[PDB]
């Protein structure tokens, strides 16, 4: 027993932010952090074996299988497309159940996706989509924005509503003010959620995305936690919107812990976001002091997420 | 070689399905004493002192009810977290349907 | 009931033995034994001697026939040499030497009883099946040679799925809209019928015709509601009542709402009408007419097809898996059983039986408070009335918690009645004197608490060996029975599980506290010894709660370990980073592949290590060429040698040791590089082990070899044990912090009061349901019982007035549906003070009750250690 | 492509399993097949949608 | 005696139709969307369940006749 215990994994590494950073590039950074400086740093990226190929037909929609029909859906409803040729078009790659069990999911299905598209429909209108660069702390963001509409950004997705996807529509509608694109920025998902950003002047819009190129630069440096999930579990019960001012009360303190532990440890009906690889190999098990460092951490980046949110 | 082991496996998902009911039974009673201090009585006492007072209710008789009868406030109380908890109910329902 | 002497009892016919928990059961097999071999006794001995291969033993569990036939075989030689010496040092022994007329002749038949115990037939019920079919095999009309299948769950969702194609795809829209609604599929149907395709197929109460379809129940009840549509089309409009405070004229809007569910068909599910109906209104207050109380013979009767298609699966389902492994040659456990209560209830049975009574004229039947219908039927069949044969049936009915693997306590009540003899054993050896009188007192304050007339409940005695043990905690003995009470009226089952498993966390590092120092002691008459986290010993209800006492005990740091835990090697993250590796080792060329195994934190490389790796391509050559003679090795050799020369060139064996929680690491490592080496050598593919691993890895196998073995040192301790695995054992120091916790069965289940068989009711009727609640509260009772022997000096449970009831009503708290809070409150609802009053009046000297207090002070000492 | 069931229709009537058409052999096969000459976004033709991951000389394995 | 009490329920049948269940809902919408009730879920208490519009019309009831009997005691 006289060897060494295996050293912290996380370690400083310097890095140099080039002067062209595409647009793609920080999307895909700000999905999972975490999971970027492993891939888009180190290089690191654990492939997870392929799922045993199911022995049945599938009786009912599940994962990822529904949530293209959902999307495949989705955009030709918007479209205002006739909705039975894609159920001609699904049932004949046999991917929908079989007979009578096929046409009672899509039916179900294209009764809650129209309620969606209703919502959609009224505020669209046609748009262009549009090409953007720009000069962030001398750093040239390139890329495309499609279906830009005289009024905003519109964007609608079927899924349920989550902080990763305002933060998504976050940097895109920071990019949009930037360059002219007076408007707002609305997305649209399941069950009603919804995030409405109104719009910002240039100076607060390469403010934020100043804020938003250094935390890339510092996730390619040094392994930056923000959980977007529970970091945003923790951070949308001490903020408060009326205010504009976080509570320090230590009775919502506790409250907050425990809706931290509940968005990290997951269920039996919804999967967590503490478990999984890219967080499993930093620390087998979470302590604490790491929590307090993912929260600080989380209250700098994800802040400006709720605090312009309507 | 458990002959037992089939009915060993149903056993133990009996268990974490008991606890998945009790667990969204607790996230119902949580949000429960949250919304409950979101609408205080006062709210319904203003409610009253609008649409009452056009029917011959005094306002007196409003303040009468809610400050001064303790029942009124303790049955209030009961129908304030009843509501809650119904509504609580159907949030915790919506967000469990997937 | 009689009390029993081992000598003086008669061995002939049926003979039913109680022993209570902590009797040594198991002590008095040996004396049987004994007994039938020598045959002795008298006018009270078997008729004639006999060979230790002619005596039959059932256990049901395997462990305990391989320590049975151990403790026998050293009983055997005990006994021959002290027939050969005429002196014995023990009191068994010596008055089985003065009831032995011939000492000479005996201590020959012991030496013929030693050398035969090696084919000495102690069997379980499933292993006893298996050897008499295969003995004769054309009574039986079963192949000579079968092979056992150890997991049915394949082939019942692949028979699942089939009756799901052909009894649901050729139906209408309009009919499988209805099936969508009881369940989307076979996966959901299957976890219906799951727990009624295992064990005997009970009888179904009000089951439908045979000839009735689908289309048949689908359009009878179509036609029974479109009578009602139609009625209510006709006569709305009117409203004519009788004017009560309850209601009002907001009924309006449930008015509209039957309006807009008439027009449209094909929908099964009913809007609400319960407040238009007849009989309900007159509980609310009369209008009287023909239509209101045709609603009322509409939601009488429940509507569904439920029913009709469970009943259905399960009879064809049965069949199609008996068909497919009939077809493949294999059998199961319940199908071997299955099995012989066919062969002997045919006609042609009676002379199977005729051959069994030939080869083992006796039988004794270990744990027989645990049985099946088949199980009994069986040994009745064969042994009920014969005059040279006997029987002998050894249970405890207060022991029996095994009801969700299909034990019947109803069966053991059958049996019980039918046996004329009982024998009681009244010495229990297992703890101390004031742990017998705590739980005679607990039970004896209700006549019948186990709600069962045929299971009484009789005092026990304690022995002269253990009159002298004592529990000293800080000076003054401890008593040996500590209840623990919660502060406050209403308690919630989240707040019961936190607060009592810190105060129990707290409890156990004060006992190690003083411990350590010598004050608190195990004292056995003037003798003693510290108290080790060992003996200190956890008892929770599910694997949920061990994991909820693991975290609060470890965040006090006092190292535990949950012995009954299930969890799969395969689960853990090691056995997918074994993936990597292995996967890998295959492709070392591959740079993304590569990068991923060294990345693992198996191989324990730092983030900049790996960034050094990437900025210098020679360093990273080098690895390929390691990785490639780890391939050279992996394919001369196998999975087990590379892997060690990958630990042995790496060291992470002892740095794995050296982090801290890394020898639990290390244990599946070893454990997995074992299994892997056991299917390389199956499968010679190195691509195929690959894909052996990786679909294990997926849904875990669940077999005993494939489950996680214990961690080394964890002697030392805490031990965190399921009530269910912890039966048999001793324990000195227990606890039981969530015993006030219960669970509810939804479903009805129960076994009739006079047929005593299984009966399934698909109806939620509630009458099904209140005598099926009854038989889970006993089993909690059995649970309570057998949790509180398991003690040997002292053990503390937790008692909490926690509530269920919905709105926390604070008229009366639901303790009394726990199995504890039945026997302090007499099965009488109270409320939080009458549950401290009920407390406080039967602890005297034994029983005590404290507050449960949640307080920390410091989490533990080191006892640093010894290089 | 949706290959999991029997290999033939034939076969799923030999079991005594009502005929489907879809999740067998024959259904991926003509699935692959047909993606091969025909773009998946021109639409059905027998009611089998063509799989498009297959247009090239790759598909010589199917 | 008799003819104050038939007043007093008088006067809460006529203050039962001025408080609708959609006047409770409309304070419940505004207040209680801060604490994560979502429209749908306000919707269906006040509207589907029918429990809940039980109880609610007999607090209601309850309400309006005690008020009224605090305005009785007034007069």
């Amino acid at each position: 027993q006289a060897g060494k215990a295996h050293s912290e994994f996380v370690q400083p590494l310097p890095f140099t932010l080039p002067e062209t950073v595409p647009l793609e590039t920080l999307q895909r950074f700000w999905a999972h952090p975490v999971r970027a400086f492993f891939q888009m740093r180190l290089q690191v990226n654990f492939r997870t074996e392929d799922s045993e190929i199911p022995d049945t037909e599938p009786f009912i929609l599940e994962g990822l299988s529904r949530y293209q029909i959902n999307q495949q859906l989705l955009n030709a409803l918007v479209e205002q497309d006739d909705a039975e040729r894609l159920f001609r078009r699904f049932r004949a790659a046999g991917d929908l159940p079989y007979g009578a069990f096929g046409e009672i999911f899509w039916e179900t299905q294209c009764q809650e996706m129209q309620q969606l598209a209703d919502r959609v429909i009224a505020c669209r209108q046609p748009g262009q989509s549009m090409e953007i660069d720009l000069a962030c702390n001398g750093v040239q963001i390139t890329g495309w924005l499609p279906q830009v509409q005289p009024d905003g950004l519109l964007r609608w997705r079927p899924s349920l509503l989550s902080v990763a996807q305002g933060m998504q529509l976050w940097l895109e509608h920071l990019v949009y003010c930037a360059s002219g694109g007076n408007g707002e920025s609305r997305l649209f998902l399941r069950k009603d959620g919804e995030w409405r950003f109104p719009p910002l002047a240039a100076e607060q819009a390469l403010h934020y995305l100043s804020q938003l190129i250094e935390g890339y630069r510092e996730g390619m440096s040094a392994p930056l936690l923000v959980l977007p999930e529970s970091g945003g579990a923790w951070l949308k019960t001490c903020y408060d919107a009326q205010n504009d001012a976080m509570l320090d009360d230590d009775s919502t303190l506790q409250k907050a812990r425990t809706k931290f532990l509940q968005a990290y440890e997951g269920n039996m009906m919804v999967r967590g976001e503490g478990d999984d690889i890219w967080y499993q190999r930093l620390w087998r098990q979470l302590t604490p002091e790491t929590m307090e460092a993912i929260v600080e951490q989380s209250q700098r980046f994800l802040l400006p997420l709720f605090r312009f949110n309507q | 070689m458990n002959a037992y082991y089939i009915q060993d496996r149903l056993e133990a998902q009996s268990w974490a399905r008991h606890y998945q009911q009790l667990a969204r039974e607790e996230k119902e009673a949580e949000l429960a004493d949250d919304m409950e201090k979101g609408i205080p009585q006062h709210l319904f006492e203003s409610l009253c002192i609008d649409h009452l007072q056009r029917h011959g209710a005094s306002k007196k008789s409003i303040t009468r009810a809610f400050d001064d009868d303790v029942e009124f406030q303790e049955r209030m109380a009961e129908h304030i977290r009843y509501m809650v908890e119904t509504i609580a109910h159907h949030q915790v329902d919506i967000d469990s349907e997937v | 009931a009689e009390t029993l002497d081992p000598l003086r009892l008669p061995l002939q016919g049926e003979r039913l033995i109680e022993a209570s928990a902590g009797t040594g059961k198991t002590f008095t097999i040996a004396a049987l034994y004994l007994r039938l071999l020598l045959g002795l006794g008298g006018s009270a001995a078997f008729p004639r001697p006999l060979t230790v291969e002619e005596l039959l033993v059932v256990t049901f569990t395997e462990a305990a026939t391989a320590e049975l036939r151990g403790r026998i075989r050293s009983n055997i030689h005990e006994l021959r040499i002290a027939c050969l010496r005429e002196t014995t040092d023990n009191p068994l022994y010596e008055r089985l030497l003065e009831e032995i007329d011939d000492k000479a002749q005996a201590a020959q038949w012991l030496l013929l009883a030693e050398r035969q115990m090696d084919e000495a037939a102690v069997f379980t019920i499933h292993g006893f099946c298996q050897r008499m079919l295969n003995l004769n095999a054309f009574e039986s009309g079963m192949l000579f040679e079968q092979q056992l299948i150890e997991d049915e769950s394949l082939l019942r969702y692949q028979a699942c799925a089939d009756f799901w194609r052909r009894h649901c795809y050729p139906l209408p829209r309009e009919i499988a809209q209805v099936v969508f609604e009881t369940w989307k599929g076979p996966q959901a149907l299957l976890r219906d019928i799951n727990r009624y395709l295992q064990g005997e197929a009970p009888v179904i109460k009000a089951p439908p015709p045979d000839d009735e379809t689908l289309a048949s129940r689908h359009a009878q009840i179509v036609a029974r509601i479109d009578t009602v549509k139609q009625q209510w089309r006709d006569a709305v409009g009117e409203l004519d009542a009788l004017i009560e405070s309850s209601g009002i004229d907001r009924r309006k809007f449930n008015r509209s709402n039957q309006a807009k569910w008439i027009d449209k068909i094909s929908a099964w599910a009913e809007e609400e009408t319960n407040s238009y109906q007849l009989p309900e209104s007159l509980e609310k207050f009369t209008p009287r007419h023909p239509l209101f109380e045709a609603i009322d013979q509409l939601l009488a009767e429940p509507l569904s097809i439920r029913d009709l298609v469970i009943t259905r699966a399960l009879a064809e389902i049965r069949e199609t898996v008996a068909r497919e492994k009939r077809r493949r040659g294999e059998l199961g456990f319940d199908d071997m059983l299955s099995r012989l209560d066919s062969a002997l209830r045919s006609e042609s049975g009676e002379v199977l039986a005729a051959a069994i009574r030939t080869r083992f004229p006796v039988a004794m039947i270990d744990e027989f408070q645990d049985t099946d219908p088949q199980q009994y039927r069986i040994f009745r069949r064969i042994w009920h009335h014969q005059p040279e044969t006997a029987l002998l049936l050894i249970g405890d009915p207060k022991q029996a918690i095994y009801a969700f693997r299909g034990a019947d306590i109803f069966t053991y009540m059958k049996a019980r009645s039918e046996v004329h003899a009982h024998y009681t054993l009244d010495t229990n050896w297992r703890s101390a004197p004031g742990m017998v009188n705590s739980v005679n007192k607990l039970f004896s304050q209700t006549d019948d608490a186990f709600m069962f007339r045929e299971i009484p409940f009789i005092p026990v005695k304690s022995a002269g060996k253990n009159q002298a043990l004592r529990f000293v905690f800080k000076g003054e003995t401890q008593p040996a029975m500590k209840m623990w009470l919660m502060e406050g009226e209403s308690c919630g089952v989240g707040d019961y599980q936190s607060t009592m498993a810190q105060v129990c966390a707290a409890q156990i590092r004060d006992w190690l506290q003083a411990g350590q120092r010598g004050e608190a002691l195990l004292m056995n008459g003037d003798d003693a010894r510290p108290v080790r986290a060992s003996d200190i010993s956890v008892l929770v209800r599910s694997r949920q709660e061990a994991a909820q006492v693991r975290d609060a005990l470890t965040l006090l740091e006092i190292p535990s370990v949950y012995l009954s835990n299930r969890d799969s090697v395969f689960e853990t993250l090691e056995a997918q980073e074994m993936l990597w590796l292995l996967q890998a080792v295959m492709t070392p060329e591959r740079e993304n592949t590569l990068r991923s195994a060294l990345a693992t934190s198996m191989m324990g490389l730092n983030a900049l290590d790996i960034e050094t790796l990437n900025n210098d391509e020679h360093a990273w050559d080098v690895v390929v060429e390691e990785f490639d003679g780890y391939r050279q090795i992996w394919r001369k050799r196998g999975v087990m040698p590379m892997l060690r020369a990958l630990m042995s060139a790496r060291n992470i064996a002892e740095n794995l040791l050296a982090t801290a929680g890394g020898e639990r690491r290390l244990t599946d490592i070893l454990h997995i590089s074992e299994l892997l080496q056991e299917a390389g050598t199956q499968l010679e593919s190195e691509h195929a082990l690959v894909r052996w691993l990786s679909q294990h890895i997926l849904e875990p196998d669940s077999n005993a070899s494939s489950q996680q073995m214990r961690l080394e040192s964890d002697k030392h301790l805490v031990q965190i044990v399921t009530i269910h695995k912890s039966k048999g054992l001793e324990y000195p120091l227990v606890w039981l912090p969530f015993i006030t916790n219960f669970r509810v069965q939804e479903q009805a289940f129960y076994h009739d009061r006079h047929s005593f068989e299984a009966v399934l009711d698909l109806n939620a009727a509630p009458e099904s349901v209140d005598l099926a609640e009854a038989e889970r509260l006993a089993e909690d009772l059995r649970l309570l019982y057998v949790a509180l022997t398991r003690s040997v000096w002292h053990c503390s449970l937790g008692v909490a007035p926690l509530v269920r009831r919905r709105g926390d009503k604070k008229g009366d708290t639901d303790v009394h549906q726990s199995a504890l809070g039945r026997l302090l409150q007499k099965g009488e609802p109270q409320d939080a003070a009458g549950l401290r009053t009920c407390i406080e009046a039967l602890c005297d000297d034994d029983i005590a009750w404290q507050t449960a207090q949640t307080g920390d002070n410091q989490p533990w000492q080191v006892n640093d250690v010894s290089t | 492509s949706g290959i999991r069931w029997g290999i033939d229709d034939d076969n799923v009537r030999e079991l005594e399993l009502p005929a489907t058409g879809q999740h067998t052999w024959r259904f991926g096969l003509t699935r692959m097949l047909l993606g091969y000459a025909m773009e998946s976004a021109q639409g059905e033709w027998q009611s089998v949608l063509p799989y498009d991951e297959s247009s090239g000389l790759i598909a010589e394995l199917v």
